[PDB]
């Protein structure tokens, strides 16, 4: 028995366009869907669908099997109201505060499901061909497709029947959903969380559904650090008052009168100066003020996330999440044979799991590359079963600087 | 004719509305003589079917006679049907490339007849498709028919047509895996790698294979023959091209004739390399009617001549062999103009292309180059289903310390460089420390937007000042007009301090050829100077020299 979905009111289902994919990951998906098609998972469909999603192949994490990967942004954003305010899971407070964290996938279990047969065409997706040689391969979905937020939603009731007595024995483990995964945390010494991990397996195993490490507690601050330095420059001070001056109206309670008044007159950028000490007490004011949190920042549930990352060179990236600029929930880096594209689809995965783990969401990102490049790139990468959303930008001067 | 035994694809109007109700306009006699004639042979070929008044759907429908002859047409305006139907998935996504097409030793053009027509449509859709052929004048009750077959104009057809081609096809390329089909429209393009013997008759077991199907296709005689005309292209059996280009030799052009012409070099760019078109298309702009005349300039005039002498001659490109590799070498040609050609063998093309974009207002080379790369890239995924491997013009020291330092993320697949001038360079580097014993110009811009009128001016820290008016300007504009001002009076080496994140920005990405002339003048001095250092800081905070140039300049302004 199937559970029926609703679009929301007006909207219409994705018609999203394929980008092109390569003969390789080609042959890939015409295999893996001509055997979801004998499972049947997907049947083939005809003109008279006009809907669509994008699909990838991934070569996933430390593997050389090809994975199927669905595209169901849009799919997820018109069906919201389902798998949110009617069917939602809800969000763990506890998860951030476990010791280790293990992700598990869990998205052979919802090919075991039918997706009621009024919602299926909404699901169509095309295997494109080479230099448009043949009509691309069209199919639908039959049962609950990974990649689409509806699943575990539906799925909800049955993971919960799976976990129960795995749940009743260890009280102390938290196990949360976010699509395709399971985000298991515990405070147990690391072989016994492994040893548990395993255990959980076994359950998993005997309804059909056959990991790697977080360490959620220890997810630290990358505080806006001022330099210590011995005989400064009005080039330093001035620096120093720039970055001052923005780590202020963020940072509630920052001042820089005293370093000002160094600064007077128009003399060299390379004329040394004598710091007068009470300058000195707003760098240990701020500075001892910046190794905080900000105060009077929340997260609201009802906004949406948004990660802001920039490049700082040597494999270096820095990055903040935020739902109101300079409002940040969260800042830290991501440090890295390795480019720019995979070092920053390594990042925006890193950020969106951690992001999975405090807020239950992913943010929206802003990525300092070119949409063309990025496009024709990431899947190269990608090894995560979800895809946040993003859009592209141009990292402003100051702001890179100041969060070096 | 026969139609088809094949299943229908179950058809829907669109959510919430009802087939079209559209009043029949009256028609002349002659005119009503002329459908009852081609109604009558369209029933009897099975075609069409009469109805009766019960069915309240209508859609108008028209007869249009001939030029030079004397046979007539029947015309069904199918834009409400059409409006009310709903949306079907795209028939084709891209139209093949003959670059991409791989040799075979034969291939045969296989047209379908009558294709719409050997088609079944949805029993339960027929309806919707009612029309009438009105009696004489008023009088009497029209004679109604529905359509059996996909209609003509109608949106679904097509999709429809397509799709069931598609299930028709499938057994026999099952059973012939070897063998290439392609489906274009109502077309088939055939090709397979045997000897004249099993194709000439492996294409008579396909024809075979539709007609049991419904389908009739062209028999040998009929049959085509190559160089193929197609597209726009000409396909040989070992090569292709662009079918032939003429260039309009004229006293005076208009813009109808600029704009046929930049499209004939835009289709001839694919195969000839080294066509330009910047020139030309400069004369397009902000343009007048489609008559009015247009004196070419005299760059125009040397590029008109230079594609002229480019395709005296002909040109041709090979087709594609899936083991050999793809090369990608491009070209910069001047004024944000890049050329390219690829190949698998040492100067055997399989296609060129050009590139001119400007992705943004300011920028260099160095992206010009690395924005051709990608667009390449993607073509040849498109084409060929994978990427090929460049030959720039850019020493790979120069790409390093570019990509390294730049803010944005980049990053050019597997290449090589290749010395052929004009080569890929920055033109200049902004020191990283400020440059000891050089002067420090404190610069400043401030406009009133209220009568639009700006100062620009720099205090130095030995000693010097200075402040320029300037009369319908912005903030931007005065920011950097005072950096173009310190950069005018400074000598080789500048220390220059700004709280312009605006001019910081345009000018730490190194840009060489910008939109705005102000900033091109910027450019030439940047060349010129030994080491500049370039600072920001933040405004309307007491800053030691910044405070001095913003009470200058603010002055008379705010
Ligand atoms: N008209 C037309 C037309 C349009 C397309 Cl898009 C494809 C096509 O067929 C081929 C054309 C092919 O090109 C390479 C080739 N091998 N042998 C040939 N013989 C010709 N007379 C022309 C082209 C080819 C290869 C396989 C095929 Cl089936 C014919």
């Amino acid at each position: 028995e199937t559970v029926p979905v609703k679009l929301k009111p007006g909207m219409d289902g994705p018609k999203v366009k394929q980008w092109p994919l390569t003969e390789e990951k080609i042959k890939a998906l015409v295999e893996i869907c001509t055997e979801m098609e004998k499972e049947g998972k997907i049947s083939k469909i005809g003109p008279e669908n006009p809907y669509n999603t994008p699909v990838f192949a991934i070569k996933k994490k430390d593997s050389t099997k090809w994975r199927k990967l669905v595209d169901f942004r849009e799919l997820n954003k018109r069906t919201q109201d389902f798998w949110e305010v009617q069917l939602g899971i809800p969000h763990p407070a506890g998860l951030k505060k476990k010791k280790s964290v293990t992700v598990l996938d869990v998205g052979d279990a919802y090919f075991s499901v039918p997706l009621d047969e009024d919602f299926r065409k909404y699901t169509a997706f095309t295997i494109p061909s080479i230099n448009n040689e043949t009509p691309g391969i069209r199919y639908q979905y039959n049962v609950l497709p990974q990649g689409w937020k509806g699943s575990p939603a539906i799925f909800q009731s049955s993971m919960t029947k799976i976990l129960e007595p795995f749940r009743k024995q260890n009280p102390d483990i938290v196990i949360y959903q976010y699509m395709d995964d399971l985000y298991v945390g515990s405070d147990l010494e690391i072989g016994q969380h492994r040893t548990k991990i395993e255990e959980l397996r076994q359950h998993l195993l005997r309804w059909g559904l056959t990991g790697y490490e977080l360490h959620p507690d220890k997810w630290t601050v990358q505080p806006i650090v001022l330099p210590e330095k011995d005989s400064w420059t009005v080039n330093d001070i001035q620096k120093l008052v720039g970055k001052l001056n923005w780590a202020s109206q963020i940072y509630p309670g920052i001042k820089v009168r005293q370093l000002c008044k160094l600064l007077r007159g128009t003399k060299a950028l390379t004329e040394v100066i004598p710091l007068t000490e009470e300058a000195e007490l707003e760098l240990a004011e701020n500075r001892e003020i910046l190794k905080e949190p900000v105060h009077g920042v929340y997260y609201d549930p009802s906004k949406d996330l948004i990660a802001e990352i920039q490049k700082q060179g040597q494999g270096q990236w820095t990055y903040q999440i935020y739902q109101e600029p300079f409002k940040n929930l969260k800042t830290g880096k991501y440090a890295r044979h390795t480019n720019d594209v995979k070092q920053l689809t390594e990042a925006v995965q890193k950020i969106t799991t951690e992001s999975i783990v405090i807020w239950g969401k992913t943010p929206k990102f802003k990525l300092p590359i070119q949409k063309e490049t990025w496009e024709t790139w990431w899947t190269e990468y990608w090894q995560a079963t979800w895809i946040p959303e993003w859009e592209f930008v141009n990292t402003p001067p100051l702001v890179k600087l100041w969060y070096q | 004719s026969p139609i088809s035994p094949i299943e229908t694809v179950p058809v829907k109007l669109k959510p919430g509305m009802d087939g079209p109700k559209v009043k029949q306009w009256p028609l002349t006699e002659e005119k009503i003589k002329a459908l009852v004639e081609i109604c009558t042979e369209m029933e009897k070929e099975g075609k069409i079917s009469k109805i009766g008044p019960e069915n309240p759907y209508n859609t108008p429908v028209f007869a249009i006679k001939k030029k030079d002859s004397t046979k007539w047409r029947k015309l069904v305006d199918f834009r409400e049907l059409n409006k009310r139907t709903q949306d079907f998935w795209e028939v084709q996504l891209g139209i093949p490339h003959p670059a991409g097409l791989k040799k075979k030793k034969s291939v045969t053009v296989l047209d379908v007849g009558d294709a719409y027509f050997s088609v079944p449509l949805d029993e339960d859709f027929r309806k919707y498709t009612a029309f009438t052929i009105p009696s004489i004048n008023n009088e009497t009750p029209g004679i109604r028919y529905q359509y059996n077959v996909l209609p003509q104009g109608w949106k679904g057809s097509p999709a429809i047509f397509q799709s069931s081609m598609t299930k028709i096809l499938e057994p026999f390329r099952k059973q012939n895996p070897d063998i290439v089909i392609y489906q274009y429209m109502d077309d088939l393009y055939v090709g397979s790698d045997l000897e004249i013997g099993q194709h000439r008759t492996k294409i008579e077991e396909l024809r075979q294979h539709l007609l049991r199907w419904g389908l009739t296709t062209p028999d040998k005689k009929h049959q085509k023959e190559p160089p193929f005309l197609w597209m726009g292209y000409e396909l040989h059996p070992d090569k292709w091209t662009v079918q032939p280009i003429v260039l309009p030799e004229k006293d005076s052009w208009t813009v109808n004739d600029i704009q046929k012409l930049v499209g004939k070099l835009n289709w001839a760019s694919q195969i000839y390399p080294g066509i330009k078109v910047r020139q030309l298309c400069k004369l397009l702009r902000g343009t007048k009617a489609l008559t009015e005349v247009i004196p070419l300039t005299e760059e125009a005039e040397l590029e008109l001549a230079e594609n002229r002498e480019i395709l005296k001659e002909p040109v041709h490109g090979v087709y594609y062999d899936p083991s050999k590799d793809l090369i990608a070498e491009i070209q910069k040609q001047g004024q944000g103009q890049w050329t390219y050609q690829i190949y698998q063998e040492p100067f055997k093309n399989l296609k060129t292309g050009k590139y001119a974009r400007m992705r943004g207002a300011h920028t260099n080379d160095v992206k010009q180059l690395t924005e051709a790369v990608q667009k390449i890239t993607t073509e040849s995924i498109v084409i060929w289903g994978k990427t090929p491997k460049f030959k720039l013009p850019i020493q790979k020291e120069t790409w390093e310390t570019w990509w390294t330092e730049y803010w944005q993320a980049t990053w050019i697949p597997e290449w090589e460089f290749v010395n052929t001038p004009p080569l890929v360079k920055l033109w200049y580097q902004l020191e990283k420390e400020p440059i000891v014993g050089a002067e420090t110009f404190y610069v400043d811009g401030a406009a009133n937007r209220e009568t639009k009128l700006g100062k620009a001016g720099y205090v130095t820290n030995r000693g010097r000042q200075k402040v320029v008016t300037l009369t319908d300007t912005t903030n931007q504009k005065t920011e950097l007009q005072a950096i173009y001002l310190a950069l005018q009076d400074s000598g080789l080496e500048v220390n220059i301090v700004t709280d312009s994140q605006y001019a910081l920005g345009i000018i730490q990405a190194q840009p060489d050829q910008s939109e705005s002339e102000l900033v091109n003048q910027i450019i030439e001095q940047l060349i010129k100077k030994e080491k500049v250092y370039l600072a920001w800081v933040p405004a309307h905070k007491g800053i030691g020299g910044n405070e001095q140039v913003d009470k200058l300049v603010s002055a008379g302004i705010r």
